[PDB]
């Protein structure tokens, strides 16, 4: 009747003989169906055989069914080494301080073990974080050949260089200083054990990557209990880890009790079975605690107190609250951030402790020369530089970037594009600002630019911000277009070459490319000279470009096809890099600038044209 | 041996101070990863490295095209990963990989997948419990006849498995890999040659006392590790030593064993990067003097009436010597697709001869495959749809059949568009038309109809729901609200669809042009209008990892410019009967 379960509880450190015994495992939430039999034990120093001879000792014919580990300890190997008795007794073990707490290989699936540090995962995902809210977006990875190298690697790849290095087969090469020395970049996540990261620091020291500008982020491992701080890590190191002053050491293994208990309570719920089990090593595993793996299945999320203790498939628990950390000047370890479930905040504004290219369309994107007299730009104009001299560059794509900077908050450099304008394709190789897009000499490049299929697989893309497209303008699918010969008299039509709207041409229709070549024209204006002085039919062109033009004329002499309805429906995008960006943040920004109404005014303003004055 | 790796706690002990270990017996793979345990050397390779002779034998032969089958665990990916990363060196090559879990009686489905591979030779890793079930599996299905060859590891050749095993078959053993002796001198001999080179250094430290009262590593075991992984002397009782990055060993000596009158023979023996061959003769599955061979096409269709034809066999009697307009005896094959004349829906051994037929056959004569076609079970060709969580799965019809290996090669009237292209490669277009619209004559301006812009009620203008027209209005923005007054009065099928104008209970009909302008032809009461818009063509589909494709479109090519096609479709395209009517 009176189902009494068998647990143990056992502390390494707390930098006491006497260490404090038995403060808990006091009555608490009786009403859970099991009640708690608690046996205590300390041990001072860790040690594969101190904790295998313990554990199996106190396993006995006791027949405990669950055990806490806890320690004072920095040691990342302990954890493995209860793990492993676990995966021989099938006795559920979890820890809550130090190195238990500190990550492991993956579990062996039929083993149960628990760590209440955050999962590798989540951690990559708060380093993320942090160099988000920084918006540090350049960053390289130093890591070691320890546990959870690739799992990491791939957390960050799905959230410069790369860098594995194995600490056996120990340097006089001062090979991660022949590599380490190579790294440019100014972000670096560095993973390895509390021990390697002093000599990959001393290291780095040694090649001059701690200084100035340069800034290290860590994980867990690295800062362990952070009491003890060997001075060869640089200061300005930034790393999470979970908090000692929230819940005292003490709650943490209330928190542990409880989960074997409530365990225990749910697993009861479902078979009315006792979870007690036989618990010594040395024989074979006793019988039914095969059946034991439900537990694990069971175990796996638990709540109490209002508080979720759930797990991942690992092992680690899936979201423990957790500090941002930095090392203060000296020796101190000072809270910088708070970070919880989905979210993060941090406390500092700025200064702790995006490059754009761009071409000339006069109609989304306007070059202006400056007056020399004045020396800087004036007015809207906002500088962009040209290799080849600083230029003016303002207009639609200036004004949409102005704002989106202004609501977004970020500062970036503008600048011309030299080889191929928008992007063109020779044979094997892209040209233009998707050139530097990809060259990561340009985050995000504006323009004109229209958007195709190609351009969205290699880039994100910003949604269409204004109607536009293929278009004709002349003045004043029926295979008139498909062929010329058909109509004795020659037809003519062109277009400008490297556009989107030749490479779609060639893509769809090889006919109109393969004619359409000898009448492609150097640039609108010139292509304008040759609709507007004659010895041209017909232009084809942009959309916006062209209904803009139909607007603006010095006599009313062009106008669009039809409607202006433009076949190749499209919208201008912005590059970004790849599916790490800040992305959706922008496309966001942007229609707020139309939900406001702001695109209308500016359409007035710069899209307007006089003409289509009879309407 | 108690389940496996009985040698594991070692190197996780000795790991914690860095001691170095060093396995005789362990030829388990998953030691090889530094990561887990980062002391373990070994005087034998892992199963894994046993690829590498694969390799050199896939060298030898020249087969590129192989098969290779798994179980699943750190074992068998391991071994694949070797594999492919020697494959890497040359053009990737994944001919094909099959992944199976252990512990699994019947592997059968698997198998059947595997058949539809045109590759026809085997590698596989598995325990020998699992080895029996797929020896057992394998047999079922004929998998140990002539014309394919079979590849493996030395647990696969042993035990129960050697029991169960097929004639023919290449296996391997490690030499020495069951004397502990040889290797236990062999193994002292480098430890000695590496700590007499160790102590020529200095700053060396003796390793801890004892477990207890020690929390910390010993410094010197990473060096001791390095330098006895580096520790030459090529002289030893078990053959030359040398390691590689993980610890593992290189350069060690398989003897390559076949199964002749079902029993193990020395065929030959291989040592060092080379094979060295035994004077005894080669033998292959099944009965071989010498046969180092190393073939059909599941085809997919649709029921579209210019292009595909459909009628049963008389009887068992098989096909109609009808003949073409031209003078020629109409050809004909058999193909199993769904039935609607019965009331439930029978997959119906049946008739077909088309337009894309006559082209299969001629790439037939042209290619060397052999073909057996069978229509999809679904009307449609294919459409993505179904459940929301992760993506869930996959398009309905032909296409889904292609990607599933239902059938490896799909033969029809398929219009070819980028949604699709990514998922699949696209043969060269055989055909180049456009969607436009049917009315009848008897008394739509443009692809844009302001009659299409006024929809109306009173006049409707009808297409078939997941027809890919259907999803140009789907994924297009710029027409996306011209899409719906289309979706209201959908049809099924083409033949209903031409019927409901031919009825006159829809005023017009929607469709790309190969299969309307036949029809076009066919009646003359019925008129095609406009454009050709949406301007595409007509290709056959293949996965992009099949290289037959390459072949298909270069055919393509050579059809279209003797003029095949156009005679192809001067036959199948009549023309009779009909005239700009105005």
């Amino acid at each position: 009747k009176h189902p009494n379960m068998d647990i143990a509880v056992i502390l390494v450190g707390t930098t006491e003989e006497v260490a404090i015994k038995d403060v808990h495992e006091k009555d608490d939430f009786h009403h859970l169906p099991v009640t708690p039999r608690v046996e205590l034990v300390t041990m001072q120093e860790s040690d594969p055989k101190s904790i295998i001879t313990r554990i199996c000792d106190l396993m006995s014919d006791k027949k405990v069914q669950g055990v806490v580990f806890g320690d004072d300890t920095d040691q990342e190997a302990i954890a493995q080494i209860l793990d492993f008795i676990s995966v021989q007794t099938l006795t559920p073990i979890l820890g809550i301080h130090g190195g238990s707490s500190m990550i492991m290989a993956d579990k062996e699936e039929a083993s149960m073990f628990f760590q209440f540090g955050p999962s590798i995962e989540q951690q990559a995902s708060v380093m993320l974080n942090i160099m988000e809210e920084y918006d540090w977006y350049i960053f390289s990875i130093v890591t070691t050949y320890f546990p959870g190298y690739q799992d990491f690697e791939n957390k960050v790849r799905s959230t410069e260089e790369v860098i594995h290095l194995d600490m056996s087969l120990d340097d006089i090469d001062s090979k991660i200083q022949n590599q380490l020395k190579k790294l440019q970049s100014p972000v670096i996540l560095l993973y390895c054990t509390k021990e390697e990261a002093t000599y990959i620091f001393e290291v780095a020291h040694s090649v001059g990557l701690t200084g100035y500008g340069f800034t290290w982020i860590v994980p867990s491992l690295v800062a362990g209990d952070t009491d003890t701080v060997p001075d060869e890590f640089p200061t300005g190191l930034i790393s999470v880890s979970y908090d000692e002053w929230d819940y005292d050491l003490p709650a943490r293994v209330r928190d542990g009790i409880a989960i074997i208990t409530t365990a225990a309570s749910t697993m009861l719920s479902e078979h009315n079975s006792i979870p007690q089990s036989k618990s010594s090593c040395n024989n074979i595993q006793e019988s039914r605690v095969y059946e034991a793996h439900m537990l694990k299945r069971y175990l796996i999320n638990v709540t109490f107190e209002g508080r979720d203790l759930s797990f991942s498939e690992d092992g680690y628990q899936m979201h423990p609250k957790l500090v941002i950390i930095l090392l203060n000047q000296e020796r101190k370890w000072e809270r910088v951030g708070k970070y919880k479930d989905r979210s993060l905040k941090m406390w500092p504004v700025f200064d702790l402790y995006l490059s754009i290219v761009t071409l000339e369309e006069a109609p989304f994107v306007i070059v202006e020369d400056v007056d020399p007299l004045s020396g800087t730009c004036m007015r809207n104009t906002v500088p962009c530089r040209k290799q080849i001299i600083k230029r003016c560059c303002k207009g639609f794509c200036i004004d949409i970037l102005k704002k989106i900077a202004k609501t977004v908050k970020f500062t970036y450099d503008l600048y011309l594009v030299t080889n191929g304008k928008h992007g063109k394709k020779i044979n094997g190789v892209w040209n233009g600002m998707i050139g530097e897009v990809v060259t990561k000499r340009a985050y995000m490049a504006v323009g004109s630019l229209t958007i195709n299929e190609e351009r969205s697989e290699v880039v994100d893309f910003s949604v269409p911000f204004i109607e536009t497209g293929i278009s004709v303008m002349v003045s004043r699918s029926d295979k008139k277009f498909q062929r010329p010969n058909d109509f004795s008299p020659a037809f003519r039509f062109g277009t400008v070459p490297n556009g989107s709207t030749e490479r779609n041409i060639r893509n769809n229709y090889l006919e109109m490319h393969s004619y359409m070549v000898k009448f492609n024209q150097r640039s609108v204006q010139d292509a304008l000279l040759s609709l507007k002085s004659g010895k041209l039919d017909a232009f084809i062109y942009d959309a916006a470009v062209l209904n803009y033009m139909a607007g603006r004329d010095e006599g009313c002499k062009l106008v669009t096809i039809g409607s202006g309805k433009v076949f190749a429906t499209t919208g201008y995008g912005i590059a970004i890099q790849k599916d790490s960006g800040w992305k959706r943040q922008v496309d966001l920004a942007i229609l707020q600038l139309f939900g406001d109404g702001e695109m209308e005014e500016l359409e007035a303003l710069w899209l307007t044209g006089i003409c289509h004055n009879e309407k | 041996p108690t389940d496996h790796l009985t040698p594991t706690p070692i190197s996780y002990t000795a790991g914690f101070y860095r001691i170095p270990v060093i396995g005789l017996t362990t030829r388990m793979s998953i030691y090889s990863d530094k990561s887990i345990h980062l002391s373990f050397l070994r005087t034998v390779p892992p199963y894994s490295h046993q690829a590498l002779v694969w390799f050199e034998m896939m060298r030898l032969f020249n087969w590129n095209h192989v098969i290779l089958i798994v179980s699943d665990d750190h074992e068998g990916r391991a071994a694949q990963k070797k594999l492919e990363t020697l494959l890497e060196e040359k053009e990737s090559k994944a001919d094909k990989v099959l992944q199976f879990e252990p512990g699994t009686k019947n592997l059968t489905a698997l198998l059947l997948e595997a058949k539809e591979l045109e590759a026809r030779v085997i590698i596989l890793s598995a325990s020998e419990d699992d080895a029996t079930a797929v020896y057992k599996s394998a047999a079922m299905l004929d998998m140990t006849g002539a014309g394919y060859v079979w590849l493996v590891g030395e647990r696969e050749i042993s035990g129960s498995a050697l029991r169960y095993a097929p004639d023919g078959i290449i296996g391997l053993q490690l030499i020495n890999g069951k004397n502990e002796s040889a290797h236990i001198s062999d193994a002292v001999a480098v430890v000695a040659q590496a700590i007499h080179e160790l102590f020529e250094m200095e700053q060396i430290t003796d390793p801890p006392r004892g477990c207890v009262g020690n929390t910390n590593i010993w410094k010197t075991g990473p060096l001791f590790k390095r330098v006895l992984m580096s520790s030459k002397y090529p002289d030893g009782v078990t053959g030359r030593i040398e390691f590689n990055e993980d610890g593992d060993r290189k350069f060690a000596q398989y003897s390559i064993m076949n199964l002749q009158n079902r029993k193990l023979v020395q065929v030959g023996i291989f040592d060092g990067s080379y094979i060295i061959q035994n004077d005894r003769k080669i033998i292959w599955p099944g009965g071989e003097t010498e046969r180092p061979q190393g073939t059909r096409l599941k085809i997919v269709t649709i029921h579209q009436e210019p292009f595909v034809y459909v009628r049963p066999t008389t009887s068992d009697g098989t096909c109609r010597e009808e003949y073409t307009i031209n003078g020629d005896p109409i050809k004909k094959v058999i193909c199993n697709g769904p039935d609607e004349t019965i009331p439930g829906r029978p997959t119906v051994p049946q008739c077909c001869y088309g337009f894309c037929v006559d082209l299969l056959i001629k790439l037939a004569r042209e290619m060397d495959f052999t073909y057996e076609v069978h229509l999809v079970a679904d009307g449609k060709f294919g459409t993505q749809e179904r459940v929301n969580n992760s993506n869930a799965a996959a398009w309905n019809g032909m296409m889904g059949e292609l990607l599933s290996g239902q059938a490896d090669m799909i033969v029809a009237p398929l219009t070819i568009n980028n949604e699709r292209a990514q998922y699949i490669e696209f043969s060269k277009p055989f055909k180049y038309q456009g969607l436009t619209i049917l009315v009848k004559k008897e008394i739509i301006t443009g692809i844009n109809d302001p009659r299409l812009r006024n929809p109306s009620d009173k006049f409707i203008y009808a297409t078939v729901k997941q027809s890919s027209v259907d999803i140009y209005f789907r994924r297009q923005v710029e027409l996306s609200t011209m899409y719906r007054h289309m979706e209201k009065h959908n049809y099924e099928s083409a033949a209903e669809a031409i019927q409901a104008v031919r009825d006159n209970k829809l005023h017009a009909f929607i469709w790309d042009s190969a299969v309307l302008e036949f029809e076009a032809s066919q009646k003359c009461d019925l008129v095609t209008t406009g454009e050709l818009f949406f301007r595409s063509g007509f290709g056959i589909g293949m996965r992009k990892d099949s290289p037959w494709k390459q072949e298909v479109s270069l055919n393509i090519l050579k059809s279209h410019e003797n003029g095949f096609m156009e005679e192809l479709d001067k036959t199948w395209v009549r023309y009779q009967e009909c005239d700009s009517r105005s």
